[PDB]
């Protein structure tokens, strides 16, 4: 009974048989939408526009119409699928906008030489202005959501060393989708331009907001509370950043990816600054001494090219004899199931792989290309990457890693460039390119 | 008396380390929904853990009425896992599955033609298949074989990254001929009927290699004996070293399944988490 009156008011007409049946169950969320005060919202969006998008020339009247138009576009939509979409998106705003965007309105230069030395030895290969605005908004965001949003990459290092230049702000969140939907709407309302949210298959729990012209605006990686709780973090300027120690470890694993080394050669200077900043931090923070001395590091890595598995002899540094590193995640997943192992530690995009210790053998997957110095021989750059990949696990589990990290860095010193003979390809990751198209009332995953 | 202590319950058929000759002479409300809920929650959680659930389309064949599926759907939805559910059955599903943008309800009996149709439609979506197809007493061996032939057809056409298939080996004394099934782990099911020999074959596919293994009458003898031992001896025991409100084997088994499930609420101990999940599940299924 009351359901019909809810639906009729929402649709601004009398529900057809089919419509009352289809929307019947959403009666609750629909009422929340109708009851929501649309005036305070217009006020909120405007207030936001002045603090973060003053340079956007649009009428407060222009904003109002866009908004009120959206909260009534059900009254003009008859396709049930489109209706389900509008109700879903509207609810996200009604239930989360205030908490998410609403709240928003109230020693290095010494290590530079060491950095060059390390990087040069590895050098052996061969976007809308809305970002300026969004960037400044994220600066505040990181401060009001310390528990659900953490930063890494350039910006996080810039907070340590103001000399660092950053193009965007990299973040991990426990609520990416809600956040991205809220932000997409905010931009839509202020700007008037149709942004699209899309999900990328080969990235884990990844979503990005692109403008009307496919220009990158902002992206985010989703992680569960479990993961967020174990990620090594540091408190800086009222914001959490991924521990620079952990980021250093990921940088080392990153140089194993062919594309990244190619970036290193294009502009070596870019990496010197970030490298140096992290080296500095570690030396000061962990009392790590940088003498070209570090044994057993680059711990033997043997490739079995046919099965695409790199064996890493780890018995010198860890309890498990060796670590089998798979290059095909589906093969790893299937092999772990064969072992009847149900509790492999997962850290999602943070490590882009599960880690399992079974019968004192670690099983894991490596998401970057493996560089080779010769036929069937792993290039020392990838060996350090593999080693770094294992150390990420040590960090995520409060295990020992300090000495090994010291050994890893020291092994990067006084090195002669070794050319890249070849490299393995990454495994293909199937899946569709999903997206949310607000103006077209379409959600496809 | 008739209690026992174990380090863990038998999670897969291959673990059962004993047998008993079956004997022809061999309780909870909505226990069948609990059986499917636990097994699927377990299966999907494993896929979430290993990163294959992320952005997948879960194609469920023979899912009606599927009341329990509404629980799975909210669980993952609340964990922020993006999933597209496609529920297919010759019969209608429970109404609580209606009015959800992320779940498509299809009423129709599947055949080769239809399978090819949705594969074209879903492509390039990563597909996860769950089959609980039936066909009234106990199914004949001929019906079961027809069923396994169809499940194989589903796999070969849909090319899923992972699957959970209903698996109950024809009884020895009712053998027709040998047949094939995908390689995989045969997950035991807590809360299944008292003498059920049914299990869930879980597979994670490796590229274009559908691995097919033969099932023989000899394997049937083994399935019947292992399961009889498990149903007659093991499942009737109270686990003494299992510190839980209910020390029944089935609850012990359930605990090892639910302990692998993710929850964004934080608990002090695993026990506290499993307790919460169990209550949440029983509450949802209307089980006291
Ligand atoms: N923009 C809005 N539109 C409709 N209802 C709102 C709006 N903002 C708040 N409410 C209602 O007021 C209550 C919650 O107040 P809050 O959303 O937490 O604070 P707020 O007024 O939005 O503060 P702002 O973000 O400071 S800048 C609920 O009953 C909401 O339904
Ligand atoms: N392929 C990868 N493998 C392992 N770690 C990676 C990889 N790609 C990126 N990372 C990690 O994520 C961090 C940030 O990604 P980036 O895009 O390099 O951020 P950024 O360098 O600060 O941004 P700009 O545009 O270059 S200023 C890196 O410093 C690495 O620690
Ligand atoms: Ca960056
Ligand atoms: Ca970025």
């Amino acid at each position: 009974n009351i359901t019909l009156k809810i639906i009729e008011t929402y649709l601004g007409r009398v529900p057809s048989v089919n419509e009352y049946h289809m929307l019947k169950s959403q009666a609750r969320n629909i009422q929340k939408i109708t009851v929501f005060n649309k005036d305070i919202f217009v006020s909120l969006v405007k207030k936001n526009k002045k603090r973060f998008f003053s340079d956007v020339n649009t009428s407060a009247s222009e904003i109002k119409d866009r908004i009120l138009s959206y909260f009534s576009k059900q009254t003009q939509t008859y396709n049930i699928g489109k209706l389900f979409t509008i109700i879903e998106l509207q609810s996200v705003l009604v239930t989360t906008y205030t908490d998410i965007l609403g709240v928003l309105t109230i020693n290095v230069t010494s290590m530079e030489e060491l950095a060059r030395d390390m990087l040069n030895s590895m050098n052996v290969a061969v976007v809308s202005s809305l970002v300026k605005n969004v960037n400044k908004l994220m600066e505040e965001y990181l401060r009001r959501h310390n528990k659900s949003c953490i930063c890494y990459g350039s910006y996080s290092l810039y907070l340590i060393n103001p000399n660092i230049r950053y193009g965007d702000i990299d973040i991990l969140q426990t609520n990416s989708r809600t956040f991205l939907i809220d932000l997409a709407f905010l931009i839509k309302f202020i700007t008037g331009n149709n942004i699209i949210l899309s999900k990328i298959p080969y990235l884990r729990n990844y979503m990005v907001i692109k403008d009307e012209n496919d220009n990158h605006i902002i992206d985010s990686f989703n992680i569960r509370q479990d993961t967020m709780n174990v990620v090594p973090k540091i408190f800086i300027d009222n914001i959490y950043i991924v521990d620079p120690t952990f980021q250093l470890l990921n940088m080392i694993k990153m140089f194993s990816q062919i594309d990244r080394l190619e970036d290193l050669s294009k502009d070596p200077e870019k990496f010197n600054a970030r490298m140096a900043t992290m080296l500095e931090y570690v030396r000061y923070t962990h009392g790590i001494v940088f003498d070209g001395k570090r044994n057993n590091m680059p711990m033997k890595c043997i490739i079995d090219e046919n099965n695409r598995i790199v064996t890493v002899t780890t018995k010198d540094y860890f309890s498990f004899k060796k670590c089998l590193v798979y290059l095909d995640e589906n093969v790893l997943s299937s092999d772990i199931l064969d072992l009847n192992a149900d509790t492999s530690c997962d850290f999602e995009s943070v490590t882009n792989s599960v880690y399992l210790i079974h019968d004192n053998i670690m099983y894991t997957y490596f998401s970057n290309t493996i560089l080779l110095s010769d036929k069937g021989k792993v290039h020392e750059i990838s060996a350090r990457g593999l080693c770094a990949h294992i150390l990420l696990y040590q960090m995520l589990t409060s295990g020992e890693y300090k000495q090994c990290l010291s050994d890893l860095l020291n092994s990067m010193m006084n090195r002669d460039k070794i050319p890249i003979y070849s490299h393995t390809e990454r495994d293909k990751k199937p899946g569709r390119h999903g997206f949310i198209n607000i103006e077209k009332d379409i959600i496809v995953f | 008396m008739d209690v026992v202590s174990l380090d863990k319950p038998f999670m897969y058929f291959e673990e059962i380390d004993n047998e008993l000759d079956y004997e022809p002479e061999s309780k909870l409300p909505y226990q069948g929904q609990l059986k499917l809920l636990l097994g699927e929650l377990f299966f999907l959680s494993k896929l979430q853990r290993h990163g294959i659930l992320d952005g997948a389309t879960v194609v469920y064949i023979g899912s009606a009425p599927g009341t329990h599926i509404r629980y799975l759907r909210d669980h993952f939805y609340n964990l922020g896992v993006i999933i597209k559910w496609m529920l297919i059955d010759g019969r209608h599903h429970d109404p609580i599955l209606n009015g959800l943008r992320d779940v498509t309800l299809v009423t129709r009996f599947v055949d080769e033609e239809y399978l090819r149709s949705i594969k074209k439609q879903l492509h390039p979506s990563k597909i996860i298949l769950i089959s609980d197809v039936a066909s009234g007493n106990e199914p004949s061996t001929a019906d079961l074989l027809s069923n396994y032939a169809l499940q194989n057809v589903m796999i070969s056409i849909l090319n899923p990254v992972a699957s959970s298939l209903k698996w109950r080996c024809p009884f020895p004394d009712q053998w027709i001929k040998d047949f094939y099934i995908p390689h995989g782990n045969k997950m035991l099911q807590p809360f299944a009927p008292s003498y059920s020999a049914e299990m869930r074959l879980l597979s994670i596919y490796t590229g274009e290699n559908m691995r097919l293994t033969r099932v023989t009458k000899s394997d049937a003898v083994n399935y019947e004996k292992k399961m009889y031992y498990l149903n007659k001896i093991v499942r009737n025991k109270v686990v003494v070293n299992f510190d839980y409100p209910n020390q029944e084997y089935d609850y012990f088994h359930m605990y090892f399944m639910l302990r692998t499930v993710y929850c964004n609420k934080t608990f002090p101990t695993t026990k506290a988490k499993v307790l919460f999940l169990q209550q949440s599940i029983f509450r949802f299924l209307n089980i006291p």
